[PDB]
């Protein structure tokens, strides 16, 4: 046995380089989409739907208090809304993209005049058109147009409400706020800014007319096998549920303005 | 015929810094008038066990809080045992300026409003949203 | 003048004092700290205490005790129920809060059972006041652990009654294991079984202490087995032998039988520390002088059920605690029913043999723990900490010999005392099995200059190149300057000590 | 009654679970709940709930501070109960009521007293005690492990 020692003498204290170690680099892109066809976009647009709307649902969840909704909720909301985040996606870079004349699926398709006007596409893609053709005459801003697509999100609802409807109704109601905040900041004077407030929510309540009928091609095609059109897991699932409802006046399209 | 008095400066100054700082924590308001009403229920309770005679003007012990949106009020009922007129001059039955004078000191200290009931006070936060 | 605890029971009460690290247990008027929970309503006065007990078979009709089984219950209660059946006052519905009526000053007055207890409270406070010289307020009571909220509150309302503070209400057994010392820690993971075993019922409590915290894990009992029936036993053998010895039917006379009864108490009392007592009844029953025996064994015979029973409870509680009998670390008795040498047998024989917590009287021990609790309550001081560490330091640094002939200091001078300091040493020299460890005081660098304060060697220390083994040195010092030096080698767990005793310019010029 | 004040023997299994999809706020029921009391040097109860599911935003934007409840003498303290267990276990729901805390609450006050270490030293052995017993029954013992 040996007297002790204070061995190795190598004893670090970095106590304090370890305080100051704290920074990392974060990066943001979390996910991808597209279509991969034009006229036959008749089928396409399901597959690109579905992968929309689920990533909608993500998006949707990224919105603070929106995954403290009832999850049944939380897809019945998705499940009735899908089509107009659809419509208003390709809106925006249809504006920029084509001056709102084409619709652009993903930022990598837009569908040309030659197959634009099909009537396998058409019949659907011209009410998607009206809403592009309005962003652009509106001349919407990005900050406006997110505004616009986060307050479609929560749109469309069951006629007899949603279970946890009261955080619903906050969530909606701070969205439109936020809308008239983007214009007011951005038109300058007075009266432009209820013009371009009033201007940007009618096309979200006329965004229900497009959805009326954008939604009567997918219930139709969805049931009518004569059609040929095939749907995603996730549509197929949203569909079944959404017909029996929407078509018999069982869901509430919800407005922020008056005619 | 209405009898005026003046507050004791410690309460003079403690309502003025109920209603003029910026306090975000209102709920106290009803926090603080419920928990005084218990108080009140207790003595009661307490003396109607060696003289039962407290409860003979009615045995109920409770709280009631009655809302009227249209006369802007809340009616908060205390069935304990209340105040004579003596009480209520007497800054509604407390030890004012003790209580309050060391509350003074623990907010220039740095505490919160919400300790106010911790020095026997508590009523006087119904200036947090009362006007009157 | 500190905060007193009180130990409110069905039949009997006691109150201490804590101070100067211990309880005083006080005596009341006729010198018994414990005293019985009665109050006896006449009508000149109420009688507390062994007053009221001492005339218990004159007016029973007008004497209550035992308020704890109607206190925090309703009328309806099946308890109610089963105990007003045994009671010579009336018990009534009043508003479904029991009360009993009793003549006070010639007035048939329904007392609340909460009233009943604060009675017995106020003698007690007026009890220790008189030996403290001081008047007290300040104070704990304890209740069984079994007690739920209403009863809870009604506890501390007869408390209010009384005029006193009341600081807590805490269960029995905790006080128990508090009043043992199996809270001052350093005891902690360990579990403690307590048998309580009364007056009019029995419990048993498993608690676990972590270093003064605690935790109650099961209880069981027997909410009429107590001293009282083994009383009823001694009454049986002495109430039908009288009859046959005399042809007189002593069992229909009411105080006759008390009369009996206190013999039976006292000779059971006299019996636990003897082998023999008797029963010594002037003018008895009908004029009949009642001169007999009994013997520890018979006492016994006739209660031997009512012994054996008293493990039942045990045997349940170690299942509720999911223990067997080799996870009980401490044994504690609570009650004077288990001064009965047969109780202390049959608990440490099922429990193989180990010894009991005898060393406070067991009708003192919970009155103790509630004294003890309530002066931590009243003011969180008592007899630490604060004071220790700021008076006593170590006055010179503490440290021990290394390589070179050199002291490391561990404890640095005029650091508060108690405290614990370590610090991380290998062998000095390649694989070596052990070290050696000088144990100094002093502010010199060299330990040539310092105050050698004794030497250990730490063994068990596995061969590796110097600087390799990571052996713990630690300077333990208590609060009186006593130093315990430890070191042990972590990657073998084996260790040692010494135990060390008290001494108590360029930049102006140009080129 | 609170429902941590009550007997945790008499209370049941329905009453928890209704109880917890109230606090947290939760359609779903609990997994496991652990319901204790302690005495002696510190007095307080509490209870802790292991939720069905780890949906998530405990990994990410949950503000999980407020996941238990601080009362004191059942005075309602605050939601964000810093420093009541250790970031590990902040996935546990619950409500902590201590009898013998201070109600002068600040978090230098909570942070530098004996109270708020023994209490946090004490939940969390609680907690493991918990899981133990999830362990057995290794049936339901993977629903938990797998979130
Ligand atoms: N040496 C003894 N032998 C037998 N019984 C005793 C002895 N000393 C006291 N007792 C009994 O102990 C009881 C005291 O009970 P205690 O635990 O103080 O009250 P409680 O049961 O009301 O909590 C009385 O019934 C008394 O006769």
């Amino acid at each position: 046995s040996i007297v002790p020692a204070t061995l190795p003498q190598l004893t670090p204290t970095l106590v304090s380089l370890l305080e100051v170690i704290e920074p990392e680099v974060l990066y943001a892109g979390y996910d991808s989409s597209v279509p991969d066809s034009t006229w036959r976009i008749m089928t396409t647009l399901n597959m690109l739907g579905g992968r929309q709307v689920i990533a909608a649902v993500k998006w949707a969840k990224a919105i603070p208090g929106f995954r403290n909704l009832h999850l049944d909720d939380q897809m019945t909301l998705l499940q009735y809304s899908w089509m107009s985040l659809m419509a208003f996606a390709l809106g925006w870079r249809s504006y920029r993209q084509s001056s709102a004349n084409l619709l652009c699926f993903a930022p990598d398709l837009i569908i040309n005049e030659q197959r634009m006007t099909l009537p396998c596409m058409y019949d659907q893609c011209k009410h998607m058109l009206y809403v592009s053709s309005e962003l652009h005459r509106l001349q919407v801003s990005y900050e406006e147009y997110l505004c616009m697509k986060t307050l479609l999100l929560l749109s469309s609802v069951p006629k007899d409400g949603l279970k946890s409807q009261e955080l619903f109704d906050e969530i909606r109601m701070t969205y439109i706020k936020e809308l008239g905040k983007a214009i007011v900041k951005r038109e300058g004077n007075s009266s432009q800014n209820w013009q371009r407030f009033y201007q940007l929510t009618k096309l979200l309540d006329s965004m229900h007319e497009v959805v009326e009928n954008l939604l009567n091609y997918c219930f139709q095609t969805f049931l009518d096998k004569t059609m040929s059109i095939e749907f995603p897991e996730m549509l197929a699932e949203i569909i079944t549920n959404q017909i029996p409802k929407y078509s018999n006046g069982n869901i509430k399209k919800l407005l922020f303005h008056q005619k | 015929e209405v009898e005026t008095f003046a507050f004791q400066a410690e309460i003079a100054q403690l309502m003025s810094l109920i209603i003029n700082t910026f306090y975000s924590n209102k709920e106290i308001f009803l926090r603080e008038l419920i928990s005084n009403s218990s108080d009140a229920l207790d003595k009661i309770r307490y003396e109607s066990l060696t003289d039962p005679s407290k409860l003979d003007s009615g045995k109920e012990l409770h709280i009631n809080l009655i809302p009227n949106k249209q006369d802007r009020t809340l009616t908060i009922v205390d069935t304990g045992i209340g105040m004579t007129k003596a009480d209520l001059i007497n800054n509604l039955g407390t030890i004012a300026k003790s209580g309050t004078k060391a509350f003074m000191e623990a907010l220039q200290a740095g505490a919160d409003i919400s300790m106010i009931g911790q020095f026997g006070v508590g009523f006087y936060s119904a200036y947090l949203v009362a006007e009157k | 003048a500190a905060a007193i605890g009180i130990d409110l029971g069905t039949t009997y009460s006691c109150v201490g004092v804590f101070q100067h690290g211990k309880v005083e247990i006080i005596a009341n008027d006729q010198g018994n700290r414990t005293t019985p929970s009665y109050v006896a309503f006449t009508d000149t006065e109420r009688l507390i205490g062994d007053a009221a007990k001492n005339q218990v078979a004159l007016n029973p009709q007008n004497t209550v005790f035992d308020a704890k089984r109607l206190i925090g219950r309703k009328f309806g209660d099946p308890v109610v129920q089963s105990d007003m059946k045994h009671w010579p006052f009336q018990v009534i519905n009043d508003g479904d809060k029991p009360k009993v009526q009793v003549s006070y000053k010639g007035e048939t007055k329904a007392f609340y059972p909460e009233e009943i207890s604060s009675m017995v409270l106020t003698k007690m406070k007026e009890i220790a006041e008189a030996y403290l010289g001081y008047p007290v307020t300040n104070a704990v009571i304890t209740v069984p652990a079994y007690f739920n909220d209403s009863q809870r509150q009604a506890t501390k309302d007869a408390g209010v009654i009384a005029g006193l503070n009341v600081l807590r209400i805490i269960n029995e057994p905790t006080a128990a294991a508090i009043a043992y010392g199996l809270d001052r820690t350093g005891k902690g993971e360990r579990n403690v079984l307590i048998f309580d075993l009364g007056g009019g019922t029995f419990d048993v409590s498993i608690l676990t202490i972590d270093d003064g915290i605690f935790e109650v894990k099961a209880t069981a009992g027997d909410t009429h087995l107590g001293g009282e029936d083994f009383d009823n036993r001694l009454v049986n053998h002495f109430v039908e032998e009288f009859k046959r010895k005399h042809k007189k039917d002593i069992s229909q006379n009411k105080r006759a039988v008390r009369r009996l009864r206190t013999a039976c108490e006292r000779a059971k009392r006299t019996l636990s520390s003897s082998t023999q007592a008797s029963l010594e009844i002037d003018s008895l029953f009908e004029g009949i002088d009642f001169y007999t025996s009994i013997t520890r064994a018979r006492f016994e015979e006739l209660c031997s059920d009512l012994f054996r029973s008293t493990l039942e409870p045990v045997e349940k509680a170690l299942r509720d605690a999911k223990l067997d009998k080799a996870q009980i670390h401490d044994l504690v008795l609570v009650g004077g029913s288990t001064r009965i040498p047969k109780v202390q047998k049959l608990l440490q024989d099922f429990f193989n043999g180990r010894d009991l917590n005898k060393s406070i009287n067991p009708d003192e021990a919970v009155a103790y723990g509630a004294a003890v609790q309530a002066a931590i309550l009243m003011g969180d001081k008592s007899e630490n900490v604060q004071d220790l560490l700021l008076l006593d330091v170590a006055p010179l640094s503490l440290g021990l010999e290394t390589a070179g002939g050199v002291m490391t200091a561990l404890i640095k001078r005029n650091s508060t005392i108690p405290t614990k300091q370590t610090q991380i040493f290998t062998t000095y020299s390649d694989n070596q099995p052990g070290v050696l460890i000088q144990v100094y005081e002093g502010e010199r660098a060299m330990t040539k200059d310092n105050n050698l304060l004794g030497r250990f060697e730490l063994s068990g220390i596995p061969p590796a190149p110097r600087g390799v083994p990571q052996i713990e040195v630690t300077f333990d010092i208590d609060a009186n300057g006593i130093l315990n030096v430890t070191a042990t080698d972590k990657s073998t767990g084996k260790a040692n000590k010494i135990t060390i005793t008290n001494d108590k310019p360029t930049i102006e010029e140009v080129d | 009654k609170p429902i941590w004040t009550r007997n945790p023997d008499d209370i049941t299994n329905e009453e928890y679970g209704e109880f917890y999809k109230s606090l947290t706020n939760d359609w779903e029921d609990h997994l496991a709940v652990k319901h204790f009391s302690v005495e002696g040097q510190l007095e307080f109860r509490a209870l802790l709930f292991v939720p069905r599911r780890a949906p998530f935003d405990l990994f990410e934007n949950r503000k999980k501070k407020n996941n238990i409840k601080l009362y004191v003498r059942r005075v309602f303290i605050m939601d964000n109960c810093e420093e009541l267990i250790p970031e590990y276990l902040n996935f546990i729901r619950g409500v902590v009521d201590s009898e013998d805390l201070p109600l002068n609450i600040s978090r230098e006050m909570l942070q530098q007293s004996k109270i708020l270490k023994v209490i946090r030293k004490n939940l969390v052995k609680k907690c493991l005690e918990l899981f133990t017993e999830l362990a057995e029954d290794k049936e339901n013992y993977k629903k938990f492990y797998e979130q």
